[PDB]
Order: C-alpha cells, then structure tokens, then sequence
C-alpha cells in the first residue's frame, strides 16, 4: 500500500526501489498572443527518478519536440513519463530492476501500471510523503543539462554526491528532502546560503557545495530555520 | 404454455416466476405453475421463509425437457428435476390442473417486460457459463463466485462469465497502452466481440444473465460482471450503431425492473457518472440516461 511516516526506513532496505517524480514533465510559460489571448510555450522538462538507498538519479530529459502536434499534453505527461520509465527498467539487467517503484503523485498509478504489465512483480505504490522532488529544477546543474538539450537525453546522477562515504542512506535522504525543501520555499534564500562562503566550492563531478560535517550542521540549521519563518508568514502564525 | 409442477411444498417459501413471486406456506397444497410462455428461458426462484439468506434458484427453456420441482429433505431445498416419461409426466399435469393447484404465469398480454430482459439470453450459452452437463437446466445462487472472483475457490461450482479486465495484456496491445486505455474500441470490438463473444448478441446475452443473476439471487461477482460489461462499451469511442441503441434499450428496461430499494447495493456510481456523463457514450444513451436521472437521481 501507500508509503508513509510509519514505514519510512523501507526506503533504505536492500530490496531495489525507485521514487519517480513527474512534476517536471510538462513545462510551459504562459504569454499573451498579438490578439490579446493567451498561450503556452513549452520548454523542456524532466523525469526524476530516483534509488533512495544509492542516490542514483536517472534523469531523463524530455525535449519540447516531443509535444509538437499532441493534444490534452498534461496528460499525455503522464503517460509519456510511465512509458520511459518503463522502456529504463527493461534497459537495467534483470538484478538491477526495481521491486518497487514509488510515484510521488497518484495520477501516476494507472499509466506506470499499463505500462509496467510484462513487470506483474513490480509493485507500483502511491505515498502520502508531500516530497519536494519538484524542486529538482533548483539544482543548477540538474537545470542546465534540461535546458541546454536539443534531442531527448538521459543524465546518471548521484544526487548524494559522495555523502554515503560518510552517512547513511537514511540520513543523506533526509538532508536531500531539506535542502529540496528549502529550494521549494524560498529558492533565493536557500540558494544564498548554499553559496555565501566562496571558500567552500561545488566539485566538478558533484551538485552541491564540498561541506565538512561541521558545515553540514550549520548549513542545515540554516535551511530549517528558512523552511519554519517561511510557514510563520504563509499562514500569519 | 408448458408446465413446471412440484410433487409437494413441505417447507414455508416465496417462489419466484421471472420478475413475478408468490409466497407459499409450510405443506401447503401447491403442485406448480402453468401457462409458462414459450419461446424465452425462465428462472424459477426460491427464499426459504426461515432463512432470508440463500436466494436460488433454476434457469430452464421448457423446450428442452419435461421439468420439475421436489423438495430434497436432505440438501434442504427445492430442486428442479428432469422427467424423461413425457406420459407419466403429461398425467401429472393434467391431473394438477384439473385439481387447480397450480398457480398461473401471471402474464398481461401488453407486457413485453419479459422478452426485453432475456432478448439475447440463450439456455446453450447460460450452461457454458453455469457448467453442470449431465443436466438440461442451471443452479445459480446468491453465494455462488466467478472465475474471475476466484483468481483474486471450488471451480465446479462457479459462474464462468467472460473475464474483463482493463488492466490486462488481453486489455491492452503493447505500443499503444494510453490509447487501448483510454480508448477500450480494440479490446470491445477485436478481442472481445470478433475473438470470443463471435457477435453482439453473444454479448448482449451474457451482459443480461449477469444483470438478472444480480438481480434474483443478489449475486455479487454477476453484479460486477454486468458493470464491466457496460463500462467495456462505453469506455469504447468506436462502437457499431446498432449495438448503442440496443445497448440503450437493454439498460433501459433493467433499470425500469430493479426493484426501487436496491438500486444502493445493486448500481455502481462511478460505473453509471462514468458511462451517463464522462464516458465517449454520454449521449448515446438517451432512454437509459432519461430513466437513471428519474429513478434514482441520488445515484448521480
């Protein structure tokens, strides 16, 4: 059934699973035509789909041509997104395919299910986690490989960076979820504090700053203290 | 006009005709019902008065074989028996006739409420579903599970209806899983009515013994099986013009039947908001739509 608060450390057994996020499918700007009427432009988006226990992020670039002539787009999205997703587990040797996959919105069970019928020992699971995942695009170097794509692409990530030399899985997705978290919330604010000190640098082969364990700390405090203000002002309290 | 008789009524029981019902008491001197219309299949159907649970009952063409009804003292019910004898058994019913203890089917000559139910229930196709061979006649009751109830437990006596199921490889060709799920045409009209059903009155047959099934015996799985049935052709965007309008006739008259206070445990919401209001068929369905929102409003 439903992933949740009472069943959170299943996420970092040794049974294989992936989260998948489709938020970042379908992106559009919306703009006024020279009539005065409004209208879409998409841009390109992607599916993030990620092993909780390893960080290994499969992101999978969708280019805006592959909209060109489709109607009812949002949802074609999700159907789009189960078909890859689909097409990346029959890609992975046999020991390397999922037991689990976890979709981060409920919309997406009936087409990964379709999609995912030669796979009846694959278990497709909604989550009643309100996971940040849509944040993704916050990550500079996630949104430059999307941005600067001209045909549809699939990047490898380790999304944790070299953190599991130093913590657990559990422990790294939860640092993952606060920092998605405070890009969510305020992105100018939990991006100043990733980058205030020059003295600490983003390494080539990595998405985030090269931290110490002191540092992690601080920097932590400083995105949960940014996460809490920010609800003080949404709802007046 | 052909004859059921009973040898006897020893326990207290409603006996059900088709849509009609009479309650019979504890060895009251009852021995059956005539003037039974020829050319439709027929259900005679039984409650006993001390257990309201169990409804059952026999679908039987008297076309077929010389029938009646005896109550076992051992299995505790009604049975229907086959009489190879047709003079013992022509003595039988004249002798009860001429005797008047045997109640009429109770027919008005205007009244085609019959016919509408059955029009494409056929008794050969009623045995492949209900699979009992050695007898011409088929049990159904209100415990009995489906092939497809099973598979989610003694198969002998199961309803083998036709699996449907949306979220199959038979539902779905490879290739075009959002088109065949959103679009069911191809598994309507190649896999189910080309490949298994061979036609629509095979179709339209199966859908009304689901319907009646649910509808005597409140037997559930036939209950879900009817539903499917509907949901498979409206969730069609592709269906022959023909079977929409028979389709709407069909649904119109079960509706008309189903007795007012079961429509909460006999009609699915989502399947008939689906099929009335979102589904390629929410205007194909005129008399049926009409009936649904005057009947039962609260449903939608």
């Amino acid at each position: 059934g439903a992933m949740n608060s009472s069943n959170y450390a299943e996420l970092f057994n040794n049974d294989i699973k992936l989260f998948v996020d489709d938020t970042n499918v379908y992106r559009v700007t919306v703009h006024k035509t020279f009539e005065g009427n409004v209208a879409t432009k998409a841009i390109n988006g992607c599916i993030f789909t990620l092993n909780p226990k390893t960080g290994h992020l499969f992101l999978k670039i969708i280019h805006t041509s592959v909209w060109a002539g489709q109607k009812r787009l949002s949802q074609l999205a999700k159907w789009k997104t189960a078909e890859e997703v689909s097409a990346l587990v029959r890609s992975l040797p046999k020991e390397e395919q999922p037991k689990q996959i976890i979709v981060t919105r409920k919309a997406m069970l009936d087409p990964l299910e379709v999609h995912m019928l030669d796979f009846p020992n694959i278990a497709i699971r909604p989550t009643e986690l309100r996971l940040p995942f849509s944040a993704a695009m916050s990550i500079d170097k996630l949104s430059d490989v999307v941005m600067k794509a001209t045909e549809p692409q699939m990047v490898l990530f380790n999304i944790y960076d070299d953190w599991l030399d130093r913590i657990s899985s559990y422990t790294a997705f939860s640092r993952l979820t606060l920092l998605l978290r405070a890009l969510k919330t305020n992105e100018e604010s939990a991006k100043m504090i990733l980058l205030s000190d020059p003295t600490i640098t983003i390494k080539s082969y990595h998405l985030w700053p090269s931290f110490t364990d002191e540092q992690w700390i601080t920097i932590e405090s400083q995105m949960r203290d940014l996460i809490l203000t920010e609800y003080g002002r949404k709802y007046n309290v | 006009m052909n004859t059921v008789p009973f040898t006897s009524a020893p326990i207290e029981v409603t006996i059900g005709i088709d849509q009609y019902s009479f309650n019979v008491k504890e060895n009251q001197p009852f021995h059956g019902i005539k003037d039974i219309p020829i050319g439709h299949v027929h259900v005679i159907h039984f409650q006993h008065a001390d257990n309201s649970s169990m409804r059952y009952g026999y679908w039987f063409d008297c076309r077929m074989g010389n029938f009646y009804i005896q109550y076992d003292p051992k299995d505790g019910l009604y049975k229907m028996m086959e009489e190879r004898d047709g003079a013992k058994f022509e003595n039988i019913v004249h002798n009860f006739k001429e005797r008047q203890m045997m109640v009429s089917y109770p027919k008005i000559d205007e009244d085609d409420t019959w016919y509408n139910l059955t029009e494409f229930v056929q008794m050969d196709k009623i045995r492949k579903i209900v699979r009992k061979d050695e007898n011409q006649f088929s049990y159904v009751d209100s415990s009995m599970t489906t092939v497809q109830e099973n598979e989610l437990s003694d198969p002998a006596h199961s309803l083998n209806y036709t699996v449907i199921n949306f979220k199959s490889r038979e539902a779905i060709r490879p290739g075009h899983e959002m088109e065949d799920f959103l679009d069911k045409s191809y598994y309507l009209n190649t896999v189910m009515l080309q490949g298994i059903f061979k036609n629509s009155s095979n179709y339209f047959g199966e859908l009304q013994f689901a319907f009646l099934n649910a509808m005597f015996f409140g037997n559930y799985g036939s209950s879900l099986q009817w539903h499917a049935m509907i949901e498979l052709i409206c969730s069609s965007a592709t269906v022959p013009k023909h079977m929409l309008d028979k389709l709407d006739e069909i649904l119109y008259y079960q509706i008309k039947t189903l007795p007012e206070q079961y429509s909460d445990i006999l009609l699915n919401e989502r399947v008939w908001n689906i099929c009335l209001y979102s589904s390629f068929q929410k205007n194909s369905l005129h008399n049926t739509e009409k009936i649904m929102e005057n009947k039962y409003p609260e449903l939608l």
